[PDB]
């Protein structure tokens, strides 16, 4: 997390992507604020998305 | 942010209470900036709606 808040020498630029299956313990350890933004990825909620995915795969 | 946008925000801020910090604010203006001109302020504000509350 120091690396998330660290800058390289000027002019250089990066992005650092992370993943996890939980936000809750990470908020508990106060690393979440270091992350500039978040994305909730949703999970498949609908038979519509399901069956159209299956139209795609065609199995 | 041009003066028009300054005002465009400024109408509805003063009725509200702000808890913010600078180093976040930079990224806010930035990520909101990369949209087209009409969207820019809308995105900045709308992020602040949840962020500063």
């Amino acid at each position: 997390l120091v690396l998330l808040k660290k800058a390289p020498p000027q002019g250089r630029k990066l992005l650092i992507i992370g993943t996890t299956s939980r936000k809750d313990v990470l908020q508990e350890m106060e690393m979440l604020n270091a992350f500039s933004t978040t994305i909730h990825v949703p999970n498949i909620a609908t038979g519509e998305q399901l069956l159209e995915a299956l139209e795609l795969l065609g199995n | 942010f041009k003066d028009k946008e300054r005002t465009t925000i400024a109408q509805q801020v003063k009725g509200k209470k702000v808890w913010i910090g600078i180093k976040k604010l930079l990224m806010l203006i930035e990520m909101s900036l990369q949209m087209d001109p009409e969207y820019r302020v809308r995105k900045f504000l709308a992020l602040l709606r949840e962020e500063g509350a």
